[PDB]
């Protein structure tokens, strides 16, 4: 009953799919910023996720969990690397707990490339990794989150260009690397019944 | 702090070393004469995060009123750690030396009580734990709030937390000025580790 | 009232609050409780960390990024790798911050108004709040490139004063001055990264000196005429210079940059106040970038 | 005179009644007495209760109704009982009290002066005291009737908010949404009361939110602009809806009469402080239904 | 309370359970810090009753006049659970916090006296067991009334009682304001739980 | 505020820096210092004297 | 033990539970007394490792000869618990409860030294410490062991130990016979689990 849930929940899904492409062009490769004067220059990410609704959502989840009202777990997150020996660069994966629920300061979007790579994360080199795993332990304040209510995400997770996407010169050929995001949950404590269900 | 990737396994230090620690503890014993090691201790020393805090007479002041401003501004060890974590718990520890000159045609007193987090002086009672004292012979206000609160954690500076834990309120039936220095009690910390924001130097006007 | 007194009469003195300074003593502050010990658990099951998140080591000992220089096969041998007149190709071998950027904004055509933002590393920013420090300092330089790209690239320490050149309102390094013909690192301790063996490297710089603990100014408020604290708190500097210029098939690109992390091990700091002029103060990224800052001072009343 | 003193100076504060909000500690009251060991004995012999009348549980288990409820052949099935817009079909699961009636005066005829009269039982009275509660609440149905009614009574229990249609003055249960269509109670947890086999039954329902306590505001000036504090008073609802039609001879009543009795269990509080904007009052029935009842504020001097 | 019908066995308990002791422990070592058990304890806890009381110079001063009227109200602890039972016991502690300017003029000192429950200042001496302080060194006034009675136990705001047990009486050579705190001896208590009033909320003038 | 105080009333003096001169006792000084015991090692390497 | 799998995410647990350690302990409370939870703390509790050690008078002996048998056994907790761990670290305690009939016709004491583990009587000296008992007077022969080694640990039943580090070597004038028990010092303990090995049940002889 109960257990084939959270064994279903555990199921990696794939969230996102992100094409990287060497063409340093737009703000899809714009490298962490030295520094952030004011708000307008917010730190530029590759690609973010408001967990755990985000997974929640995927794979068909949420109905498995559906007429349940409490839910506690961990995040678990899996960037499978796909590029080709011409591309060189380094990620940084961070998470940031109530990231947008508190004092703008306390952002990490708000603060230095050195404050930014200090939050916990994971680095990615296009020629060194192939995969990389991080964990996002139960990160709320609550003694569990509101399935029904779903306005209760604790966690932001984003994906940081540390250095600029280097690729050959070329404008007649782009290069390419791109990349697949697999999330899941562990830890999950599923408890007590409702009739009434996160409408989505 | 990295939480996936593989330790560096490509070291080198520079110089024939020692007991780094050998030497370090050797130059606290002719040069400092005690050994801070846990930032927490900072949070249970008190600093000064105003010199001056007007108030009116009567007037039910909620510290938030000051603690909001002061917990951004970096300046003492609470403000100024707080930034290096994204969860706080435990009480506070609070201390009013008062500055304001004592006219005997009165009998200036100062009361606190407890009150819920962000709630407004006009939204709760007056009843419940209370400290009052007179600075014409205790010219310094001591007082600590427990941690009573719905969670065992609660996000720093955060934008939901309304009456989650409880909070101080000031009140005097005189006109006040006080320097005012905090602390946590004994049970106060931060936890959840993040990345630090960006210092503030010096600032000045000049040409163009 | 049976017998009288025999109590010898003690002294006073009028001193509420007496040393509340110091972290450890009893503290006079009413609890505003129910119970005079009321008191809560320990942190198990409060934080998910297994470790003490708050102990010096643990804060210093966090990886930071200070440095993204880009080393093109264009670049010379035997000098410091150009990151325009900042940091970076020369480092400053210390705990306490060494870059800053400048924020100008208007105010009226008469005048403009220079504030310091210091992107400080978790290290960095612990040693801002105490004198002086003592530590052994960490680097981690990667070169993030392909299998493609080779070249060696030196990196080597030099203790004593580092040569700079200061800004009215900053200071930067005197690249002209670290040229493999200027300064020699045959005998300096050094470590050459070779991109075909590696791609890393952890160089770990123990505490040199002849004073016990450095000053923890840093590059708070250094300039032409202020650039003396600057010195006081570093101890030495660490140069990135290619030995054997960047190679690259026309396959890759001909450019590979070069991350830089900072951390401290071995810390121990002195004294419990800032020895900065003003106040241990957060910057605070305004709505718009033109929108002022807030400016704290140090008038007592 | 013999020998001078040897004693260190002790630091003063000026600090009568420090602490004297604590239950626990030394007081510093002098007694207007003979004897400064004056005490009573035990509380032997003095009341006949063989248990400690002022336990929080031996309070808060003290059992009250809050219901009386009609139950006619003619109510439909899968509807939460009407009663009314009050509470009762669909009762706030919690310690907090949820019903008020509002006492309405005369005073010009250009205004009228409302009071709000909590009938609160003697858990609901206690957990006023405190600002946040935890307990199992516990819930006692009974079923007046004869041996010749029959049908059969659905309580069940939903957690989160309370479907409610809040009023200028008043909150009250909104039972078009509580409907057996709208509000399937297949996977909730239930209890079906057949009054061929019962006529009464405990519901014990254990504390169950994301939050390890509930505010104990209640229904507490709880109306259209302000009834917040209520829902987060309580963490779910009860919902009584017949399953089947009620049955009955025409030698016996076509009603039976539902009474709901209230008390809490595994009682903890927090806080030594109502969490409401007044102070703790207790209503005093003025002599008539126009004398004007006494006001209490906040105001300190 | 029931005292004759045998407890329902009829009972159905939600969810697979717990230690919902063991669960409740847990919380208030994350979010409290102390374990209130017993109401009695908030007896030993002193809560304000006024936080003005007005006298007059020389005026010998039964603190039933004020008492009479803060055991009705249910403000403090001692009258708000005094409506959960019939009886009482034991002695009584008040605090009298000076709030009163004071003049140079004046040596301003406090004198409390014990008197029957119920009697008038007029209607007894001014000797027995009694404390003076001095507003100036000491604004507040602590003293304690021993449960001198002709009965093991009184009824809460009975309407006969007439010095059948002990009271305080106040006293000041000046005028005076103080705020009034109060609370029972080591040995007050309350007995015969019945059942509880109702409750007043808020009060609001509103249309017609 | 379980019993009452059964202390005795104990004789005061106002005297700050009772005996400041003395070269041995206990000193009032608030140390502007972290450790309430914040103390220095011996002499041993600071002087080269051995006496 | 293992150290590379990731351990199984997919776990069920029947029954709806409790805290185990709860319902544990309560057994404890009502069946047993005591809460073992160190087996560390069987190697200080004193063992019998054989009813009845005979040896010849004037004969100083090593007790490894008694030793290599009785760490084979797996009878005591030390032979038993040694099997599960590939080092040990720390002392040896040994009881020898005398049995010998005495004569008065004689003077019966017992000397024990220290001596290089595996080392024989007639390749070490008799000086060191030392210790010596009357069975007439003190039935029971308590010593202990130092950890005097030049390793910080050794392989439980190495091949190699050729005098690394301390052991016993007993010795008495006359005949006797003892019951020995044994037990590490406050210091002993083994390191480094391993695999256990196969228990001995009960032997017969039977048909065929």
């Amino acid at each position: 009953d109960t257990h084939s849930i959270i064994q279903f929940l555990q199921r990696p899904v794939l969230i996102d799919n992100i094409e990287i492409i060497a063409g340093t062009t737009a703000d899809a490769a714009k490298p962490l910023s030295r520094y952030v004067l004011d708000q307008q220059n917010s730190q530029k990410y590759v690609r973010s996720w408001t967990l755990p609704s985000t997974v929640l959502k995927a794979g068909g989840k949420a109905q498995k969990l559906a007429n349940f009202k409490y839910l506690r777990c961990d995040v678990q997150v899996k960037l499978v690397l796909n590029a080709n020996p011409f591309v060189a660069g380094r990620m940084y994966l961070a998470y940031s707990p109530y990231d947008d629920k508190v004092d703008t300061a306390r952002s990490v979007l708000q603060t230095s490339r050195a404050g930014v790579t200090g939050y916990p994360g994971v680095e990615l080199d296009f020629q060194l990794d192939n995969s990389v795993e991080m964990t996002i332990p139960y990160a709320s304040f609550q003694e569990a989150y509101d399935l029904v209510t779903g306005t209760e995400d604790f966690v932001q997770l984003y994906l940081f260009p540390i250095t600029p996407v280097l690729g050959p010169k070329s404008e007649s050929e782009s290069s390419k690397v791109d990349i697949s995001v697999y999330m899941w949950l562990s830890n999950i404590s599923l408890v007590i019944p409702t009739y009434r269900m996160n409408p989505d | 702090i990295n939480i996936g990737n593989k330790t560096n396994e490509n070291v080198i230090s520079f110089f024939d070393s020692t007991d780094a620690e050998t030497q370090n503890h050797d130059v606290l014993m002719k040069g400092c004469g005690e050994f801070i090691v846990n930032l927490r201790t900072l949070l249970r020393t008190f600093r000064t995060i105003t010199d001056n805090w007007i108030l009116q007479a009567n007037t039910k002041t909620p510290i938030t009123d000051l603690t909001n401003t002061t917990d951004a501004q970096g300046r003492d060890y609470m403000s100024y750690l707080s930034y290096l974590y994204r969860f706080y718990r435990g009480g506070r520890r609070y201390k009013f030396f008062n500055t304001t000159p004592l006219k005997q045609s009165q009998t200036c007193y100062i009361r606190s009580f407890l009150m819920p987090r962000n709630y407004s002086a006009d939204e709760i009672n007056v009843d419940g734990p209370s400290h009052i004292t007179y600075p014409v012979i205790n010219p310094v206000h001591e007082v600590e709030v427990p941690f009573y609160s719905q969670y065992r954690k609660i996000p720093i500076a955060s934008t939901s937390d309304k009456g989650y834990d409880s909070s101080l309120m000031y009140f005097s039936n005189t006109s006040t000025t006080q320097i005012v220095a905090r602390a946590g009690n004994d049970d106060f910390t931060f936890g959840w580790m993040i990345g630090p924001p960006q210092l503030q130097g010096e600032t000045r006007s000049v040409v163009p | 009232s049976k017998p009288r007194n025999q109590q010898q009469v003690c002294p006073l003195q009028n001193v509420p609050a007496w040393g509340y300074s110091l972290y450890k003593g009893i503290d006079m502050s009413v609890p505003l409780a129910y119970d005079p010990n009321n008191e809560l658990g320990d942190l198990k099951d409060v934080f998910p960390s297994a470790v003490d998140e708050m102990a010096i080591g643990y804060v210093c000992g966090n990886p930071a990024v200070k440095h993204v220089l880009t080393w093109k096969t264009t670049d010379a041998i035997q000098k410091p790798i150009a990151n325009g007149d900042d940091w970076g190709g020369v480092i400053p071998v210390g705990m306490p911050c060494y870059s800053k950027s400048i924020r100008t904004i208007k105010i009226s055509e008469t005048e403009n108004r220079e504030t310091e933002v210091i992107d400080a590393a978790p290290c960095e920013y612990v040693a801002n709040m105490f004198s002086y420090w003592r530590a052994t300092m960490c680097y981690r330089i990667t070169v993030v490139k392909t299998a493609f790209h080779t070249g060696r690239l030196e990196i080597f320490f030099e203790p004593g004063v580092i040569p700079v050149k200061p800004t009215v309102n900053n200071i930067g390094p005197d690249q002209d001055q670290l040229t493999g013909a200027v300064a020699p690192s045959d005998n300096n301790y050094k470590y050459i990264l070779d991109l075909t063996n590696d791609t890393e490297v952890t160089i770990r710089v123990p505490f040199v000196s002849n004073k016990m603990f450095l000053k923890t100014a840093g590059i708070y408020g250094a300039n032409s005429e202020n650039n003396w604290n600057f010195h006081e708190s570093f101890s030495g500097f660490l140069c990135i210079r290619p030995v054997t210029k960047l190679m690259a098939p026309d396959t890759v690109s001909d450019n590979v940059s070069i991350v830089v992390w900072k951390w401290a091990e071995d810390v121990v700091v002195v004294e419990p106040k800032p020895l900065t002029s003003g106040p241990t103060q957060v910057y605070r990224p305004p709505p718009t970038a033109s929108a002022a800052v807030e400016v704290l001072n140090v008038e007592l009343q």
